[PDB]
């Protein structure tokens, strides 16, 4: 499944 | 970093209003939760980014919109008693990471503005039997007949606010447990040494901040306007 | 701002037999950025039922794609792949050779 | 509910260890939080946890076990300021609805009263009103204060004050009535 | 080592032509199994492997929401990086993101990785410890700081060590016949006269899975430096892969030449010759 955790660059 | 307004608010059944929420952090996600007394937070609505909205667990009664990233107003369409509650706004970096909440909004929905009343305040002086037997003096403050339950009680000794020796009830009492528009009582205690109390140059004040009606609300009655206001009571020390 | 020109191969899924149904492949890879045009030609004309794969990339970030279509080769029919990309002045056209 | 906490309230002696537990129904949860709320205030984050096992921060330890679908919080060396509602929240990635909160567990850190001397005093109004309140004070932390059985008599909950410079803690409850029938002597039964 | 779950994300800005293009693909080992493409009215995550055709709507609803959340943040990040590098608002730029988890032979987590690239060049890398980041430049250092403050490493590690591994198990179970039961190369030599005195021997490996393969030409069973062209391994379009290797040989000397194929799907390495 896709990663639930999304970095803000 | 999350500014939410107003802090308190009273509404008549059927009125509408908007609760403001602004964030400085520019996160994509914003939310609205409410909490009834002694309960969990329940999600009302939320927004994953500018111009998107979704329904939480308890959407009924409310609308939201997200023109800009920064703001997420909540809108009570038609006020009802069941919406009497504390409302918290939040911002989030991701859908499922830490929520950063606003200061909150306490909202009471009342059937008619002529139920609102500021509190009467009275300070009660220490018992001499307490002074004799313990060498300490307990003052009691007592705030009566207020409504809605939107008060902050403080103690001032010689004009400076105090926290040591102080103790306020957790919640207030309903004066009329039967009535659904019952006004409330709230007590507090300040305890000082007998010696301090018995110097009569020492000034004790119980201040009760009340949150009632705004300028632009409408008052149509004999009594003055249950407007936002402080109500105090005082005692000086007593040699005997 | 990296730019890499695509590498191209054109080939059948299965060894070619005249008169037998098959698939014609054009494989572009090694390219960046991802915008690309790829078409399969039958005798110089653009075939229209051409499908392609979902854009993916290698360790080096360079992209790859497969364009493919059902076909039946004949001795006579000539097939190629037209590729264009920002890195090309002019379409690269690569002929299908069935032995490769 | 999706997120289950016992509402309590729970007592812990001051200085002792508090333990709080939280279960959640959906295996697809992937984020876990402990928030603290002081009465009628906004939840303040104590600890976040995402990997199975333990996570430590000062007096606070959180344990996550995703196979058993519980999170817990442990508080060492409990202090008065740890009295609060502890709110468990999960990120349910299957449903997507921001953070889901449990009903909260209310924790009361109870200090030892050194020299209990249960007594009832009576207080006169600072203005001539002839009105008075009753003060039940100096009882121990295991004494609970019963609620009014008379519709005309009001009795508060108990609260504890701290005379910091005296290193001294007292419990207190207040009672009052409109009836002149009203004697303090037997108010608190 | 043994098995992997990887995703590959591409966002491309098109200023003035609406929101960025966003494509997401997922691979178990060398087998693509899902995709999401926002070029559409309502882009959904969809299956790309027949063993994924039997998932309920709970899968597709979540993965679609999660895909769209990703596109959104990639838009935001594209804007931020344009600022960091002070580029014009007319320009099209590419932000890529790859991440994956690998199992050891015990079926447990062995390693995890994650890497961002801006305009085709490393930008920000999650280090091997999965606890910290390496930034390529001043802009990427701004990003490092912000991810440190946000505990992003910790969140990524939870995904990579736990969720990723747990779904890899599920996928390997559902596609067992394709992912574990490998496909060895069908293997043959063709012959192409170049002139009067030389020919090309072309050694074919066809229909093999996974993609990793070795094709070698040898001369009386020893290593020669004749002309030996090796084409890049290419997809057959049906989930398997192809490669060939070629040598030019003196006409009449063909049978001094052996092709050697190695592939995980073969019991033993194989050897092959021209069959006239």
């Amino acid at each position: 499944i896709l990663n639930p955790f999304l970095p803000l660059l | 970093g999350v500014t939410q307004t107003p802090k308190f608010q009273v509404l008549k059944t059927g009125q509408s209003m908007t609760l403001q929420c602004a964030q400085d952090m520019n996160y994509e996600y914003m939310s609205w939760y409410r909490q009834d007394p002694g309960m969990g937070l329940r999600l009302i609505h939320y927004s994953v980014s500018a111009g998107l909205t979704d329904q939480g667990e308890v959407p009924n009664g409310y609308n939201v919109s997200r023109s800009t990233t920064e703001d997420f107003p909540l809108r009570l369409l038609s006020a009802a008693p069941s919406q009497t509650s504390v409302y918290f706004c939040a911002s989030h970096r991701n859908r499922l990471t830490e929520a950063f909440f606003g200061q909150g909004t306490r909202l009471t929905v009342v059937e008619d503005l002529k139920n609102v009343f500021p509190p009467e305040v009275a300070v009660f002086e220490p018992s001499e039997a307490e002074i004799s037997h313990t060498q300490k003096a307990t003052l009691v403050c007592l705030a009566t007949g207020f409504y809605p339950d939107h008060v902050e009680l403080s103690w001032w000794v010689n004009g400076k606010e105090v926290h040591s020796g102080v103790c306020t009830d957790p919640q207030p009492l309903k004066e009329q447990p039967a009535l659904n528009d019952s006004r409330y009582a709230l007590s507090s205690r300040l305890r000082v040494s007998a010696t301090f109390w018995q110097d009569p140059r020492n000034h004790f004040r119980c201040q009760v901040q009340f949150y009632g009606l705004s300028e632009n609300d409408e008052w149509t009655q004999d009594r003055a306007k249950p407007v936002t206001q402080i109500v105090s009571a005082e005692a000086w020390g007593r040699a005997d | 701002m990296i730019q890499r020109t695509p590498k191209i191969q054109v080939y059948s899924r299965h060894p070619a037999e005249n008169g037998k149904s098959n698939f014609l492949n054009c494989y572009v890879s090694g390219f960046h950025p991802s915008d690309i045009e790829v078409d399969l030609l039958k005798n110089g004309e653009r075939i229209e039922k051409v499908e392609h794969s979902d854009l993916s990339f290698s360790k080096d970030w360079s992209f790859y794609l497969l364009y493919y279509t059902e076909f039946t080769p004949t001795e006579k029919d000539e097939y190629a792949c037209r590729v264009n990309h920002v890195t090309l002045s002019q379409p690269k056209i690569v002929k299908w050779d069935r032995d490769m | 509910k999706e997120v289950e906490q016992n509402s309590g309230p729970l007592s812990v002696p001051e200085g002792a260890i508090a333990s709080l537990n939280c279960t959640y129904s959906d295996r697809g949860s992937v984020s876990f939080f402990w928030y603290r709320q002081y009465s009628g205030k906004s939840p303040e984050l104590i600890m976040s946890i995402y990997l199975n096992g333990l996570k430590e921060d000062g007096r606070f330890t959180a344990q996550l076990n995703k196979a058993s679908q519980y999170v817990s919080l442990l508080i060492r060396d409990s202090q008065p300021s740890d009295s609060a509602t502890y709110l468990c929240a999960v990120g349910n990635h299957n449903t997507g609805n921001m953070l889901t909160f449990g009903g909260g567990t209310r924790l009361m850190v109870k200090p030892h009263i050194q020299n209990p001397d249960p007594a009832v005093y009576q207080l006169r109004d600072s203005k001539s009103s002839d009105k008075s309140v009753c003060l039940f004070t100096d009882f121990d932390s295991q004494t609970n204060v019963s609620q009014s059985k008379d519709s005309d008599v009001y009795i508060t909950d108990k609260c504890v004050l701290d005379m910091r410079s005296m290193d001294f803690k007292s419990n207190s409850a207040v009672a009052w009535s409109n009836k002149s029938d009203f004697a303090c002597a037997n108010a608190f039964n | 080592g043994s098995h992997s779950l990887k995703y590959f994300h591409t966002s491309v800005s098109r200023p003035g032509r609406g929101e960025p293009r966003f494509i997401s693909v997922g691979y178990v080992d060398d087998t693509q199994f899902v995709r999401f493409d926002n070029d559409a009215a309502s882009p959904r995550m969809v299956p790309r492997a027949p063993w994924m055709e039997q998932e309920g709507s709970e899968y597709w609803d979540r993965e679609t929401r999660s895909a769209r959340d990703t596109a959104q943040i990639f838009r935001v990040n594209l804007r931020t990086l344009r600022g960091y590098y002070n580029q014009s608002e007319a320009g099209s730029h590419t932000l890529q993101w790859m991440h994956g988890c690998e199992l050891g032979p015990d079926g447990r987590f062995l390693r995890g990785y994650e890497q961002f690239a801006y305009d085709g060049k490393d930008y920000l890398t999650l280090n091997e410890d999965l606890r910290s980041w390496t930034a390529v430049d001043t802009a990427a250092q701004i990003s490092e700081q912000k991810s440190n403050d946000a505990s992003e490493a910790e969140h990524q590690r939870a995904y990579l060590e736990d969720t990723c591994v747990e779904w890899l198990h599920k996928y390997l179970e559902k596609g067992k016949e394709t992912l574990l039961h490998l496909e060895p190369p069908k293997t043959h030599v063709t012959h192409h006269p170049i002139s009067d005195h030389e020919a090309t021997l072309r050694c074919w490996a066809l229909g093999f899975y996974p993609a990793e393969i070795t094709l070698t030409w040898q001369q009386d069973g020893e290593g020669h430096t004749q002309d030996t062209e090796l084409v890049e391994t290419r997809p057959a379009g049906d989930g398997t892969f192809q490669k060939w290797a070629a040598v030019v040989v003196p006409s009449g000397e063909e049978q001094r030449y052996t092709c050697h194929v190695q592939h995980e799907g073969l019991p033993e390495p194989v050897t092959l010759r021209w069959k006239p």
